[PDB]
């Protein structure tokens, strides 16, 4: 999100220039309104994705789920913030990129902080582990995790004795895949270019706008 | 530069009252009377820039509303998890949002919960289709 | 928005959808369109469960060295006997052969229990 | 992109999806959101 | 019975004063302001 100042940008602290600028009219108020609309829309965009359940559920204290291991994805309380290990790698990889220019240009802060967003994803994870799809349609109804997995196996068209007869093998495969995700993400060729390009585009656009001030336009 | 140009004003609505609050983006409480040059400003502007209701936020310095402890849903955003609202004699308060109610459901090895009744509900959805 | 509203009319109104929360909040039953200036309003009719109770449950049921699995339901007990009910509404029923299917014996499944499965034909075959 | 992410949260995470290739590559079983700067990361558990 | 009662409440809730139809009022308002500003711009000297 960003914001602009008509006068401080166009007329640099020059009161005669500021007086003369009044002739042109409503141009920069138009620009201000457009930018304000964008800024509000950003916070709405963040709200829609994550704020899907009112009720904030909590992680169970006992961590036995029939052999399925989720410690990689669940929040880790020891480290000061409740960020899961994978969220830690993500927040260390993306953030290679509130500036010295301030020629009338600021960068406003987001409305929801990262602690709040982490709380929301934790609520969804806890609800999903304990109850199945039920918590997004009504009140949460607990169910054992292997029975939930059998339900899903029926969903995709394989009978449910198969899960109960290969429970251990299935759990091992799932744990191994979760383990490998960390390394696949730690692979140097950045798969996070999608989120790096946003910061790159914004920084470069601001630099171009600022550098434009040292031009004469044929004067 | 000479002076910081614009501020942000929080109003409940001229319908309701005439109190406000002012937000000084990007500055810090102790030097707010400076960099606004509060001395040359008229009175009724010097009432802000100092006082007893002075608050520091990640977004800036907020003067004119006090900080309660309990939480409510957002009414007027200010930034960094801080909202504000007009509420009980009558004044403007500023708090932290509440993300939602608190809950925790019981997971056990061999327990299952099953509904025994139903309700039917009707909801609406408004969408635009065209413009002038 | 126009494309979204056309999709919602095709799927919500002229059919019953299984996309979650696309067509209202809950389990979808039907929809009804109305007309507004420059717009449109849908009225969604859904299903929402209520008034749940806890029970205790098991994966399968061992009987004669055979394991019965439910066909379209979940085994539950009220502390004394074991029934089988459908899944979104509580209707206990007697466990019989028509209700379940059999696969393997009782040493592989974890959490299996002991009970009897009544056979409809034998009481008819008194002699 | 944000509207897409909301739809994936509703279909992929709070339910089990029957659309092909929407939620991963395989047959969909479940998914787990994870937060990241200026976006979100999904983990799609499937059958092969 | 549940169906009928729900529809009655729908009508009342829409009839509630708070703006529930802002998504449709905005389409009107935006055009009004656009034309007003365009007319206002005629009174600017543009350096003459
Ligand atoms: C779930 O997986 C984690 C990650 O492998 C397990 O944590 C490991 O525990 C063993 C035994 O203490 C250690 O040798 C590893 O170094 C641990 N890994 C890490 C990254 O610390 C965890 O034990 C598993 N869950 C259970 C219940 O065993
Ligand atoms: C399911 O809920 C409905 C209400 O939604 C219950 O119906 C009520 O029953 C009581 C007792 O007979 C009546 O006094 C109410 O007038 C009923 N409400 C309506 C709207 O008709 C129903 O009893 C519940 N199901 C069960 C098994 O108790
Ligand atoms: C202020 O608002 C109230 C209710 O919103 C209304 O009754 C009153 O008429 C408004 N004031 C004026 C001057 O219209
Ligand atoms: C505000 O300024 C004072 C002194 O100039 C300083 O001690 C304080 O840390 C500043 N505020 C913040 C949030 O750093
Ligand atoms: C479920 O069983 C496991 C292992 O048998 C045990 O660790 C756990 O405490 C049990 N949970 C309950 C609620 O009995
Ligand atoms: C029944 O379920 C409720 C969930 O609200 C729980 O608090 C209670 O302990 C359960 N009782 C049992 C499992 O006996
Ligand atoms: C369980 O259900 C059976 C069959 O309806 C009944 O005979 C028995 O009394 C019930 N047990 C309890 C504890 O209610
Ligand atoms: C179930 O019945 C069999 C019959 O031989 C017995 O061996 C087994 O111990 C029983 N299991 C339980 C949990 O009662």
């Amino acid at each position: 999100k960003t914001s602009v100042d008509c006068t401080m940008y166009i007329c640099g602290d020059s009161t005669e220039c500021s007086n003369l600028l009044l002739q042109y009219g409503s141009f920069c108020t138009q620009l201000k309104r457009a930018l304000t609309g964008i800024a509000v829309e950003q916070d709405k965009n963040t709200q829609e994705v994550f704020a899907q359940v009112k009720q904030i559920y909590k992680t169970p204290p006992i961590k036995y789920f029939g052999g399925f291991n989720f410690s990689q994805i669940l929040p880790d309380p020891s480290k000061p913030s409740k960020r899961s290990p994978i969220e830690d790698l993500l927040f260390n990889k993306v953030t290679l990129a509130c500036a010295q220019k301030f020629k009338g240009l600021t960068v406003l802060p987001p409305l929801l902080t990262d602690e709040m967003i982490a709380q929301y994803t934790s609520a969804l994870l806890a609800g999903t582990i304990t109850s199945g799809w039920t918590f997004g349609a009504g009140p949460a109804l607990q169910i054992p995790f292997p029975m939930q997995m059998a339900y899903r196996f029926n969903g995709i068209g394989v009978t449910q004795n198969v899960l109960y007869e290969n429970q251990k093998l299935i759990a091992n495969q799932f744990n191994s895949a979760i383990g490998k995700i960390q390394d696949s993400l730690s692979s140097t060729p950045s798969a996070l270019g999608k989120l790096q390009d946003v910061v790159n585009h914004n920084a470069q656009a601001l630099n171009t706008l600022v550098k434009q001030l040292s031009s004469k336009f044929g004067a | 530069p000479c002076s910081f140009g614009g501020v942000s004003v929080i109003t409940p609505g001229t319908n309701t009252s005439n109190q406000v609050a002012v937000l000084y983006q990007g500055v810090n409480c102790t030097e707010v009377p400076v960099a606004i040059h509060a001395d040359q400003l008229t009175p009724t502007w010097r009432v802000y820039s100092t006082g007893s209701n002075v608050f520091q936020t990640r977004a800036g310095c907020l003067i004119g509303a006090e900080y309660v402890n309990n939480s409510y849903e957002c009414d007027i955003p200010i930034g960094a998890g801080i909202c504000a609202s007009y509420q009980t004699s009558q004044s403007i308060i500023a708090y932290t949002m509440s993300l939602g109610a608190e809950n925790s459901v019981a997971y056990s090895n061999n327990s299952i919960a099953i509904p025994t009744n139903f309700t039917i509900s009707v909801t609406t959805e408004i969408l635009p289709v065209s413009m002038t | 928005s126009a494309n979204l509203a056309a999709t919602k009319m095709s799927e919500c109104v002229l059919g019953q959808s299984k996309r979650v929360d696309f067509c209202g909040k809950g389990y979808h039953l039907m929809s009804f369109p109305q007309s507004a200036p420059h717009g449109v309003v849908f009225l969604h009719v859904t299903y929402v469960p209520a008034q749940e109770k806890n029970f205790t449950t098991a994966p399968a049921i061992c009987h004669d060295g055979k394991a019965h699995f439910p066909r379209e339901g979940v085994f539950v007990s009220n502390g004394t006997h074991w029934f089988v009910t459908q899944r979104n509404f509580y209707e206990p029923q007697i466990i019989t052969t028509d209700n379940t299917f059999v696969s393997g014996n009782c040493d592989v499944v974890i959490g299996i229990v002991n009970n009897t499965v009544y056979d409809p034909l034998q009481p008819e075959l008194d002699s």
